[PDB]
C-alpha cells in the first residue's frame, strides 16, 4: 500500500516530510487519541524488556553497557550474538529476544493495529516504527536499574555510518557505558538469500535489493573507521568483527580486546573491509539453477540448505533485484 | 592462518587503509569520466534536498558528510541512474527501511 | 556500452593507471607485513641467482626490473613459499614453458 | 623424463645452465653433427613457411610489419588472429599456420626426433627449441621479399614484460617495421580450462599451473604499459585490446588506431588491467560438479561445451594445480 501510518494517524496540517515532520510528530500529541494509546502501549512493553534485559546483565556482573551489533541486513548477526556474547545471549533469553534498540520491532504491531491482522505494509509504518524507537532510546539514555546503575542497552541496526558511530560513542561517553561491539559481515548475495528466506508470518524485515546492497557498501567502506575508535581508545570498550568463511561459518577476523590489536585473519580482512565495486550489477543476475546449486554447494547443514533452496525457487528466473522487490511487497 | 599481533597488525591495518582509500578515491574519480561521457545529470545536493529528505530525520547535519554521502553513492553505487528526480526515488526506498 | 573518445578516454586511462599502481604497489606492502610475521626467508636475488637463472637468457640485464619481477612474484604471487629454495623450483618451472 | 635436449645433444663441457650456457649453444657447432642437421632442416622449413607468410602480406599490400599476439596461454590468441586480421589469416591459411615466431612451433619435431614418435617432453625439449626461434627471429630480423622489401613477420608469443615489449619495438623501429599488435585477455580460469583442452597428440602446449597464473599476473600487470607506448607514439603502429565477455565471446576493450586512443568496454578495462591478487588460491581450487555446471552454465556452442566437459571430467576431483599438473606431464 501507500499511505505511511504517519500521515493516517497524524492530526493537522502535516509538515513537508522530512524533518520538521518529525519534531511535529517526535510530539506525542500530534497524533489521535487512540494511536497515541497504542504508542504508549508499546513503549511501555519495550521498556519492560529492556529493564529485563539491564538486570539480567547487571545481575551477571556486566558493567553499564551498550552492545552494539553493527552489520548489514542478513549477516548473521542474531546467532553471533547469541554465542558470541554469552552474557547477553542470558539476557535475550529471559525476554525471547525483546528489549533491543531497533524500530524493527515495533513494526508487527503498528502494522497489526491492534486489529488480528496486517493491514499496513512494512514500509507503511517505517516512520512511525523510528519515531517509537527514539522515543525508546530517549528514555533507555539516563535509566536505571534497582541498584541505581545505569541500565545496559543493546543497539540493533546496520551502524553503517560514521555519524552513526559518533553518536553512540557519545552516548555512551556522556552516561557512563561502556561500548561492547560485534561487527558482523556476510557477502551481499548471502544478506539477499537470507532477506529472500525471512518470511512475511515472521516479524525479521524483507527489504528491497537497493537497502541491501548500499547497506553492504556503507557497512564494509566505514568498517575500519569504527575499527579506529576502538584502537585510539582503550577505555571506550571492545570490538570483534566476525566475517563468513566460504563454507558460510563465521569466523573472528579482527579485535580490539582490552586495548590490544589483532587480526586473526588477514585474507578476509582485506575482503570485508571494502565493497568490491566496478564502474558499471549484482541487482541483474538471475536466479537459476546454477545460481541455485552454486549456493547450495557451499551450505552443508542439511535445514538451512532446504531452507536457502526453497526461498529461491521461489523467485526462480528473476533477478536479485526483482526477487527482493516481489519478496518485499508481501505482507 | 596466523594471527597478526603487536606491530605487525598495526601495519597490515595501516597499509589496508591507504589501499582503500585509494580504491575509494578512484572509484569516485572512474565514475565521475563515465558519468560525463553518458551525459549524467550534475550532482546537485540541493536540488537533491528539494525532492527526499537526506536528513535521516536531522541525525545527519554535517555538510561535509552529507553531500559525501550522496554525491558518492549517486556517481559509485548507481550509475546508470542518469538523474537527481531518479535518485530520489532510491533514496526514498533507503528510508523507508532500517 | 557507450565507448569512452578523447579526452575521456585518456582522462579514464589516467585514473585506472593511479588505481592500478595503487593496487600494486599495496599487495607487496601487505605481503611484506605477512611475510615478516610468519618468518618467510627475506627476498635476496643474488641468493637466487645462484640456485637458478633469472636472465632468461640474457635478455633482461637491467638489475632494476629483474629484481622488481623476482622480488614482487616471491612475496605477492607465492605468499605460501617460505624459502628461496622452493621459490627457485617455481622459478625453473617457469622458464621451461613459453 | 628429466635430462633436457640441450644437455643430452649438446658437445662438451657444458656450461652452468644460466646464460654462458646460451652462447655455447648459440654456437650452432656444440651440438651432436646429428642434431646440427636435425636444427638446419628445422630453420630451413620455418624460414621457407615465414617467406611464403611475407610475401602474402606484401602482396596484400602490408607494408613491412610486425605482427604482434599478446596474451596469456590459452586465451583465444589463434581464433582472434583469424578473425580479426584478415590480411594475416589469408597468409597464415598458405601455411596452415606455420612461419610464425614462437619456440613451441619447434617442440613437436624436436621430440619426436625423425624417429617417428614422440620419445621427450616438452620440458626436455624447451630449451633447444627457444634457441632455434631465437636464430630463426635473428634471420628474420633483416629477411627481405622479391621486391627487396624487408620481410613482415609474426610473433606469437605471451609478451607479457616491459623488457620484452622494448624489445619488439626496438626491433620494429630498427627494421623500418610498423608493429601490429593484438592483445588478448581471458579470465585465469578460462586458461585453466583452455589448457585442460589441449590433447596432447595436438601440438599446442600444456604448461603446469604456475605457468599460466604467473603468465597472467604479468600479461594484466603491464597491459597498461603497452597502450601507453601506442598513445605516445602514433607512427609505432596500432593496438588492439580484446576481452571475454561473460558468455566467452571475445570483444574490444580498448585501441590505438590512427593514433586515436578509444575505450570501447569500460568496464572490462577497468578489470583487465589488474590481476586480482590477494594477500593469500584458485591453485586448491577443487574441480567438482559445481565447477564443471559453472563453467558449463556460460558456454552456449555445443562443442565447445561438450570439450569443455569432457577434459574437467578427466581431472574431477583434483585441484587446478594437481590437474594442470597430471595433463602437463602427458606425453
Amino acid at each position: 500500500q501507500r499511505k505511511g501510518t504517519d500521515e493516517i494517524y497524524g492530526l493537522g496540517s502535516l509538515p513537508s516530510a522530512g524533518p520538521g515532520r518529525w519534531e511535529y510528530l517526535a510530539n506525542p500529541g500530534n497524533w489521535h487519541p487512540e494511536r497515541r494509546k497504542l504508542h504508549e502501549k508499546l513503549l511501555d512493553q519495550a521498556r519492560s524488556s529492556a529493564l529485563t534485559l539491564a538486570e539480567s546483565l547487571e545481575s551477571d556482573g556486566c558493567q553499564p553497557t551498550l552492545f552494539a551489533l553493527r552489520g548489514n541486513t542478513a549477516t548473521g548477526k542474531t546467532r553471533i550474538a547469541t554465542k558470541k556474547i554469552p552474557v547477553l545471549a542470558a539476557a535475550l533469553k529471559k525476554t525471547a529476544g525483546k528489549g533491543c534498540v531497533n524500530p524493527d520491532v515495533f513494526k508487527s504491531s503498528l502494522a497489526k493495529s491492534e486489529t488480528g491482522a496486517k493491514i499496513f505494509s512494512s514500509a507503511q509504518v517505517h516512520s512511525e516504527s523510528s519515531f517509537l524507537a527514539d522515543r525508546f532510546e530517549g528514555g533507555l539514555r539516563s535509566q536505571k536499574t534497582g541498584s541505581g546503575a545505569i541500565a545496559s542497552i543493546v543497539v540493533d541496526k546496520r551502524l553503517s555510518r560514521e555519524y552513526e558511530i559518533d553518536s553512540y560513542i557519545q552516548l555512551a561517553k556522556e552516561t557512563g557505558r561502556k561500548v561492547e561491539l560485534c561487527d558482523i559481515d556476510a557477502p551481499l548475495e548471502n544478506s539477499l538469500v537470507g532477506v529472500l528466506q525471512r518470511k512475511p508470518e515472521g516479524e525479521d524485515p524483507r527489504p528491497p535489493y537497493p537497502v541491501v546492497s548500499s547497506g553492504f557498501v556503507a557497512v564494509r567502506s566505514n568498517r575500519m573507521y569504527v575499527i579506529d575508535r576502538f584502537i585510539a581508545d582503550p577505555s571506550l570498550g571492545n570490538y570483534r568483527l566476525f566475517g563468513t568463511a566460504e563454507d558460510g561459518e563465521k569466523v573472528m577476523v579482527a579485535s580490539v580486546i582490552g586495548g590490544e590489536f589483532s587480526v586473526e585473519n588477514a585474507e578476509l580482512y582485506e575482503k570485508i573491509t571494502s565493497p568490491q565495486l566496478s564502474v558499471t550489477d549484482l541487482a541483474d543476475k538471475v536466479i537459476d539453477k546454477e545460481l541455485i546449486d552454486r549456493l547450495e554447494n557451499n551450505i552443508a547443514d542439511p535445514e538451512r540448505a532446504a531452507k536457502t533452496r526453497a526461498a529461491l525457487e521461489k523467485y526462480s528466473g528473476k533477478s536479485w533485484s526483482a526477487a527482493l522487490a516481489a519478496h518485499s511487497e508481501l505482507i | 592462518m596466523k594471527t597478526l599481533t603487536g606491530a605487525d597488525a598495526l601495519e597490515f591495518h595501516k597499509k589496508l587503509k591507504e589501499r582503500n582509500k585509494a580504491l575509494h578515491a578512484s572509484d569516485l574519480e572512474l565514475a565521475l569520466v563515465h558519468a560525463d561521457a553518458v551525459g549524467k545529470e550534475r550532482f546537485d545536493l540541493e536540488e537533491l534536498e528539494k525532492i527526499c529528505d537526506t536528513s535521516d530525520a536531522g541525525r545527519l547535519t554535517d555538510a561535509k558528510e552529507r553531500n559525501d554521502i550522496y554525491e558518492r553513492m549517486y556517481y559509485v553505487e548507481y550509475p546508470n541512474v542518469m538523474t537527481l528526480k531518479e535518485f530520489a526515488h532510491i533514496v526514498e526506498t533507503l528510508f523507508s527501511w532500517s
